[PDB]
Formats: C-alpha cells, structure tokens, sequence
C-alpha cells in the first residue's frame, strides 16, 4: 500500500530469464 | 571485484525504464530497487539509464573472475549504493568512498 517516487521504477515483477534455476 | 555489469541474455522491456538490450552485452549499474531491478546504462551514446534485473545480467569488473566470487546483493551493500527512488529522489548530492587499493592489477 505504498506509492512510487522514482521514475525508473519497474511496472511488472521479476521476469524469467533462460538458463536459470527456477521451476514453473 | 565488480564495477560494471554484463547481460548474458536479452529481455524485452516495456516499462517506464524499458531498456532494450542484447545477449552478452556490457552495461553499468546506476540504480537499484528491490535488489531485483537495477538501473544500469550502456556505453554507447545518449543511452541509459536503462533498467536491468539481476536475473538477466551479471556483476563483474571486466577484469578477472566473475563477481569476484560474490553475490550481486553482497556487492551492493559493499558500496552501500542508495536505492533508485532514494538516489533519484534528488540528484543534488554526492557519495564518498573509502580509499582502498588491492594487490592485484
């Protein structure tokens, strides 16, 4: 429940890069 | 050590900082947020500051080894860099650094 001040703030969450160690 | 970053993969950007980069590219961090998103910048022209996560880029010093065997998050506090919304909060400022020289070119 907090706003943003920066302008370079991301909109979406962390993406999903290849050759990673994460399961879906 | 690590004073720069290098993208090992390309990621489509569509955010406010949407930064379109390519795989295996060089980029220098500038800001950081959620220790997940980092505001880096290319070494081209009128480029950056571009956004880049820590899952699509690696921290290095284009010198030797990789991240000197340290974590990006561990390399952050190292320099104690200010947040993005905190740093950008007001450019008017100045960060200092302690004098330290290593015994390795």
């Amino acid at each position: 429940s907090s706003s943003a001040n920066g302008k370079f703030i991301p909109s979406r969450p962390a993406p999903k890069p290849p050759s990673s160690a994460s399961a879906s | 050590g690590s004073l720069y970053a290098i993208v090992l993969y390309d990621f489509k950007a569509e955010k406010a900082d949407e930064l379109t980069t390519y795989v295996g590219e060089n980029l220098f961090i500038c800001a950081h947020h959620n220790c997940e998103w980092f505001i880096a910048k290319p070494i081209g022209r009128l480029g950056g500051p571009g956004l880049v996560p820590v899952g699509f880029v690696s921290i290095i010093d284009i010198a030797t080894g990789y991240a000197t065997g340290n974590d990006v998050i561990e390399d952050i506090k190292s320099v104690n860099l200010p947040t993005v919304q905190e740093w950008k909060s007001n450019i008017a400022r100045y960060k200092a650094s302690n004098i330290s020289l290593g015994s390795v070119e």
